[PDB]
């Protein structure tokens, strides 16, 4: 219990070097992009496909019967 | 690394690694013969040793023979170069037309989706056929079951619906042929080639075909109903689409798994079946689900041995459903296809707040006119027609025609039924029978509402007669 | 006909809130 | 007229019930089209942060593997468990 | 502090080590997988793993937790979704388990308890008339699949808003709902259920579902009576559901049989009536010495074609103190809920009514077994005295009685409102084809004028000659008021 | 001497002796406990360690705990300060009222009455019950069995005769249940402290209580007989007294003796039952006896495994019995309670020479007509009822009625009933029958026999149900 509090400090001796090191998602390569657009269809479903930017015009329907 | 068969039999096989081992599920490679004999690490015996399934024949191998690990699952194709391709249980194609180039690979077995994942959606999926509309609609997304036994239909079912749905759908559909005929699978194609959903020409296709059939060994039918799940998943969830999932047969599946408990050295369950065959199931089964993300219908023939409804496989399946159609010898035998028990079949949407209660009142007027019928069955068998009360003798001859209108000429056995394919739209299902019920057509002959259409293919029947 | 009687009786973000504000049976 | 008023009954209530809808559909439109970035944003600040917690990892599997003075506080704070623990 | 696996297959490792590990005590994997002792033999611990067995290999670590198997507790799980031990599934962030309860408890001995006197309410005419239910029983829900069985358990949850959204702090009832083997797809559209009539609040409900491993569903159902213990030895009113302890049954069996336990009859272990008789005896109604509390019981059981005779439903059976049984035939016959009367009893009787319940049918189950048999003698058309030709004309309407909407309770007032119109005779004289028109109709009509009368019965819970009074002409004021 | 636990499953414990192997049956003590712990050792399998059966459950033993040979069979407080007391598998109260206080005590597991202390006098012990006396009398000091599937009224029988049979009764009563239900148990202690037959004050008890229910191990429920007996075997030899011994129910034994059997290496037998259910009965029916040195009646209730009175279990008590009385789902389902089958159930007694030609030829005649009727009926029922005989539609009419007028009002069951309490003197049954039987009611109709208690009560209804 005293030879244990120091090293979960080992943890934001890096922690630091990240969330300060910007231009861009760090040494990334490849992998990093592609992903981000596969869910950036699926997320891009359930809600449907037009200008989510503008607010959505209305066409209407009228009362069907059975 | 490697390692050496010291023990095989069936497709049970026994690998000692002397370095290294293989988390169990690790597809194992034969190494020494002219096929691809991939094994499929299950179990770790101890002294270095694990028990794998084969995937493919075990004529050949050797107490000895090496093995490489792979250092993976079994892995798959996926994605929509698979889309127009026959495939087999290790991703393997067979159509004959060269690789799967594909960007991606997918393992076959996978953690189900967890609670949070699941939707609620309830939607009617109408069929066309009127017995399943009308008394236990399918949902949209939702798992189905076709219950019969050797010869009952099933198969001809599941095709009328891959033609009433599939046909006019935009989205994609993976067939997965779980361990029945292999003849079944060449007559699929080709009858998808030419309809076109299946394209040679183009990437147009719009569905995939996983086939292990009931000439391969335990193992591959064991798996195979996976391969063709993982293929439906991604479709799912990579592509959050609408997908069609139809398995025929998912029976073979828990059979399969039988036939290796044995030597997979498990002590046999009630009735010889594997100890673990509601968890083997129930893993697999609860893939096969819509999620938030994507949509899956799952459209699943289940084969009922002996026709025993309470054989643990049937048996348990029955769980695993939202709407389940159950068909009986019984029935086909008296003439009446599709061979739906009326009183056995079941939704878990035929509820009026999501039909609409004259949906729901004809419906269970029907299924209780029918079940009314039914309890007389006894007494008209011994002592004859006669001795029924007037208010019976009608009850009957009510019922009679019900029994009869829900029979239907399916698209498909133009051929066995002669007789023209109809489909009829929920409207005129829910009408006709309403008319039968308020006794409008108790005028007309037995027979004028045998394998029709709407309800005016019927009285339009029984004036050709006259 | 009186069923369909019983089912009925039951029942940036600044450019998006300034934008947010039968009868021939009298016949027949 | 009785068989003639369930209708006018109908008509006054097959109108209640879809002039109800379209005060929904707004609902169901407006509030997605923003409750989307609400999540073009969660998968955004969570994918991040696991390349960053991650990212963690390698370095840091890259500070004792390296720096063979990361092996001298490897000796270190091991003996300080036999002498604890008794 | 713990030791090595021998060997891994089928959710079932051997251990060569763990020499001082408590058998039924849980151990800990290599991976963080949380297993559990049952075998102890000498050479080696058979452990069996709370969940994919893939992580393991031969080889792997095991470490001792020193604890027999535990759960949360306590209402700070109320309204939660929890899978069989305790953490939270349903994406809202742990829940606050300050109190902790071992599942292994065994049951309340002979003097902690007392009589159970206590009217649990179902809301259904059917049950809370003829096979009522009360505070400390065991009734089991037993039919064929797709009958009913759960739209009754659901049905008394809901009903117990009334009761929880209100002062009277005996009338409570909180509610746990194991969900043993079901599908994921089930839990949650059953969840959303119970939200939407809203009662989820009031509502623990553990889920160890068709994909969980095998231990995680034999496990379950008691992590859920945990639970449920803690509301009863903290003087308050619990109503755990199993559902369905049949798919319980099967997992035990998957376990035992992998363990190498000899199989028995439909291949079962020799304690598979052990299982169920423990957990289920574990619901009592405690004594005031021990804080009045309660714990209710609804196990379910599913029949093959009927079969009371296999193995489990008969254990069961032997085992509650009563059922309710389901039958898909009179289910289409129109008796929704499918019930059978004559066949569903509860060993408690009107013990556990109100005594305005049991005024209006205290001897109506007795009768209901007797013009049952006394139609099906004479159900040919002929001749019959003086005293049988009455019962006929009254039965057929009093059935139409007890069919029930489904989502639907009723508060024990309006019970015995309807139960008074026709036991008293006041229905004697109608078309049976009505008698629902009728009820859906002078139930609103003695709400909307007499919040009265329901106000008295209600609450001192009996009909004195006075509410009896003002009934008996309410009553009349119909009647004649329609036909004549 | 000491020993050590070799292995541990479900509720077999393995344990491994140094020197003192203990003999079968000998009752091990489990070191370090926070409650205690026996084991009734079950075989030597050989070098120096014997398997054995758990009197309770074995969670948390661990490999090597320390077991301590008691020297002997598991012993009990039997003797006279049992009474109002609630013992259970070991001796060990549990109504909390700290030790129970004797100084004689008695092995569980005794040998068997030899062939020369057999009682050959039997006497007709009247029950009330109207049924049962008529036509299957119990007899004073004998071997009793009450048949039943689940839920067709054993127990509540069984409380009706604790009731009625030992509350006239001065002598000593032995309820045990074994391994049926708790609630039932807390259920009976209070109704037998409102009649007292247990008192909590002075020592007026006269109704020892052994427990060991459903909630409980496979170890507890197959040897909470055993217990029970050792206490009502005491109240006999010593006494010469009259010793009620009450069970409930005896079917749990064999059970219990199944879930462990398994475990204990036996290859099982028909319907997988051990293949030992036949002496296991015996050598312990065989001792719920009458010597000539004393005399207990005994009423035990058998579970009929899914109502198949042919099921090993069921089958196998019957030998073991001087008088049956079996239980009918079908009857109970009519609602005729007590669903006593009329033409299964049977007594040793019921003999011209022993009940009288009256009593005899009268019961005899019952249990004819109703089997006459039990004939025509899938005539009538199917092919028209007035098709019959004029001589049949009397011995049907008639049979009804005796059917009817078998049923009674218990008095622990008015709770469910609905009518008070009822109990008929033997004379009044024989008599009423013997009337209904000659013609002398073929007016009043069927209801009025329904439910009533001696013969007239029915006349009672009569007029009621007519005007
Ligand atoms: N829906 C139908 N309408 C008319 N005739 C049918 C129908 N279905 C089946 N038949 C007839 O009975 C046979 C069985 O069809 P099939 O769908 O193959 O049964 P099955 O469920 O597949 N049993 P199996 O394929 O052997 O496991 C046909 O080949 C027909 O001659
Ligand atoms: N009182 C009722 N009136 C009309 N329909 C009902 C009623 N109760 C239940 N149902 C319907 O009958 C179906 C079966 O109910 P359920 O509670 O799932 O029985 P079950 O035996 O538990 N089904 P399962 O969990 O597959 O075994 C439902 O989908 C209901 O909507
Ligand atoms: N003497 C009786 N009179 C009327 N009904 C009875 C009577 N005895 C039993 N019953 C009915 O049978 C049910 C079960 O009784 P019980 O004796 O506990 O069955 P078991 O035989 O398994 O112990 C009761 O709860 C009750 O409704
Ligand atoms: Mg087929
Ligand atoms: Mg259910
Ligand atoms: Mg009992």
């Amino acid at each position: 219990l005293d030879p244990v509090q120091k090293l979960f400090v080992d943890k934001i001796r890096e922690y630091r070097t990240k969330r300060q090191t910007s231009g861009g998602p760090v040494d990334a390569g490849p992998e990093y992009q592609q992903d981000l657009d596969r869910e950036l269809f699926k997320l891009k479903q359930m809600y449907g496909k037009a200008d989510m930017n503008t607010f959505p015009n209305f066409t209407f329907e009228d009362p069907k019967f059975e | 690394t490697t390692g050496r068969i010291v023990a095989v039999i069936g497709a049970v096989v026994d690998v000692q690694f002397d370095e290294g081992l293989p988390p169990i599920l690790n597809a194992l490679e034969v190494q020494g013969r002219e096929t691809r004999l991939v094994l499929e690490v299950a179990q770790h015996l101890g002294e270095s040793t694990v028990r794998t399934i084969a995937m493919d024949g075990t004529e050949g191998l050797v107490r000895g023979q090496k093995v490489l690990d792979s250092g993976a699952p079994i892995r798959i194709p996926v994605g929509p170069e698979t889309l127009g391709r026959i495939m087999n249980v290790i991703g393997e194609p067979i159509d004959e037309r060269g690789p799967i180039k594909t960007k991606q690979f997918a393992a076959i077995h996978a953690e189900a989706p967890e609670f949070v994942e699941m939707s609620v959606e309830q939607e009617i999926l109408v069929t066309g056929i009127k017995v399943v509309d009308l008394l236990a609609p399918y949902a949209k997304g939702g798992k189905i079951g076709l219950f019969g036994g050797a010869g009952v239909g099933k198969t001809v079912l599941i095709m009328e619906l891959i033609n009433n749905v599939a046909k006019a759908h935009g989205g994609y559909s993976v067939f997965a042929g779980v361990g029945e005929r292999t003849r079944e699978g060449n007559d699929l194609y080709h009858e998808m080639i030419e309809s076109g959903v299946i394209n040679l020409k183009d990437a147009t296709s719009k569905v995939a075909l996983v086939y292990g059939q009931m000439n391969e060994p335990p193992g591959a039918r064991a798996r195979v109903a996976l391969t063709g799940l993982t293929v439906a998943e991604y479709f799912r969830d990579q592509e959050g689409q609408d997908v069609l999932l139809f398995i025929d047969n998912i029976f073979r599946f828990t059979q399969a798994g039988s036939e290796v408990s044995a030597l997979l050295g498990r002590i046999p369950s009630a009735v010889g079946y594997q100890p673990t065959l509601a968890t083997d199931m129930g893993t697999m089964q609860e893939r096969i689900t819509t999620t938030k993300k994507g949509s899956i219908t799952s459209v699943q023939a289940i084969y009922v041995p002996a026709d025993d409804l309470t054989d643990p496989a049937p048996a348990t399946t029955f769980a695993h459903l939202d709407a389940t159609t159950v068909l009986s010898r019984a029935i086909a035998e008296l003439g009446i296809y599709p061979a739906v028990d009326p009183l056995d079949s079941t939704s878990r949407i035929m509820d009026p707040n999501i039909v609409g209660s004259e949906h729901y009142d004809v419906a269970r007027g029907v299924q209780k006119i029918l079940q009314d019928y039914k309890s007389l069955q006894d007494i008209i068998a011994i002592l004859g027609m006669d001795e029924l009360s007037e208010e019976d003798k009608l009850t009957v001859s009510r019922a009679r025609k019900i029994q009869r209108f829900l029979s239907q000429p399916f698209q498909v056995a133009e051929v066995f039924t002669g007789h023209l394919g109809k489909l009829v739209p929920l409207k005129e299902t829910i009408k006709g029978f309403q008319q039968i019920l308020a006794g409008e057509y108790d005028h007309l002959p037995e027979q004028a509402f045998y394998m029709v259409g709407p309800i005016e293919e019927a009285v339009a029947k029984a004036d050709k007669l006259a | 006909l009186k069923s369909w009687n019983e089912t009925l009786t039951s029942r940036l973000v600044d450019d998006f809130e300034k934008k947010f504000n039968y009868t021939a049976q009298v016949d027949a | 007229h009785y068989l003639f008023d369930v209708q006018r009954n109908n008509i006054a209530m097959a109108l209640e019930v879809t002039y109800r809808e379209r005060l929904h559909r707004v609902y169901r439109e407006v509030k997605n089209r923003l409750d989307y970035h609400i999540s073009v944003q969660n998968m955004m600040r969570q994918k991040e942060q696991e390349h960053m917690i991650n990212w963690v990892e390698k370095r840091v599997v890259q500070s004792i593997s390296a720096q063979q003075e990361k092996e001298t506080i490897a000796k270190c704070i091991a003996d300080l468990k036999l002498l604890s623990k008794k | 502090e713990t030791g090595r696996v021998l060997s891994i297959g089928d959710g079932i490792a051997r251990v060569h080590g763990l020499r001082n590990v408590q058998a039924e005590e849980m151990v800990e994997f290599s991976s963080g997988l949380k297993g559990m002792s049952l075998n102890l033999e000498p050479d080696n611990v058979g452990v069996v793993v709370f969940g994919n067995d893939k992580l393991i290999k031969e080889g792997d670590i095991v470490k001792r937790t020193g604890a027999i198997v535990d759960v949360p507790v306590g209402e700070e799980l109320l309204g939660r979704v929890v899978d069989a031990l305790g953490n939270a599934i349903d994406g809202k962030g742990p829940i606050g388990s300050k109190a902790r309860r071992r599942v292994g408890l065994k049951a309340p001995g002979i003097i902690p308890r007392i009589s159970v006197r206590e009217p649990m309410q179902t809301g259904i005419k059917a049950v809370d008339s003829l096979v009522p239910i009360g505070r400390g029983q065991r009734e089991l829900i037993i039919g064929d699949r797709q009958t009913g069985k759960t739209s009754i358990a659901i049905d008394t949850i809901i009903n117990q808003k009334r009761f929880n959204d209100g002062t009277d702090e005996k009338k409570k009832l909180y509610c746990i709902y194991v969900a043993i083997g079901q599908k994921r797809s089930t839990v949650a559209q059953l969840v959303k259920r119970l939200t939407d009539a809203d009662a989820m609040k009031y509502t623990i409900v553990v889920s160890a579902t068709a994909s969980d491993a095998a231990p995680l569903q034999y496990l379950a159902p008691y992590s859920g009576c945990s639970m449920g213990e803690y509301f009863r030895d903290n003087g308050k009113h619990a109503l755990i559901i199993y559902d369905d302890l049949s798919k319980q049954a099967v997992a035990y069996r998957q376990m035992s049989l992998l363990l190498r336990r000899p199989p028995g009859r439909e291949a079962y272990p020799g304690d598979v009536f052990y299982l169920h008789s423990r957990l289920l005896e574990r619901a009592a109604k405690m004594n005031d010495a021990f804080g009045g509390g309660s714990l209710t019981a609804l196990p379910v059981i599913e029949t093959q074609a009927g079969d009371v005779s296999a193995y489990i439903p008969t254990n069961v059976i032997s085992i509650t103190d009563g059922q309710i049984f389901l039958e898909t035939e009179l289910f289409y016959k129109g008796i929704r809920p499918a019930i059978n009367v004559g066949l569903s009893v509860s060993r408690v009787g009107s013990a556990a009514q109100t005594r305005a319940m049991k005024q209006v049918a205290g001897t109506m189950k007795l009768e209901l077994a007797q013009y049952r048999e006394v139609a099906a003698f004479a159900q040919f058309g002929s001749d019959l005295d003086a005293a049988t030709q009455q019962l006929l004309s009254r039965g057929v309407r009093l059935t139409e009685l007890l069919k029930q909407g489904q989502y639907s309770p009723m508060a024990i007032e309006e019970q015995v409102a309807v139960i008074y119109a026709g036991v008293r005779g006041y229905l004697d004289k109608l078309e049976p084809s009505k008698i629902t028109k009728f009820e859906n109709a002078f139930l609103s009509h003695v709400i909307s004028q007499h919040q009265a009368l329901l106000g008295k019965i209600r609450t001192d819970g009996k009909i004195s000659e006075e509410s009896d009074a003002k009934l008996k002409e309410i009553v009349t004021n119909f009647l004649a008021g329609f036909e004549a």
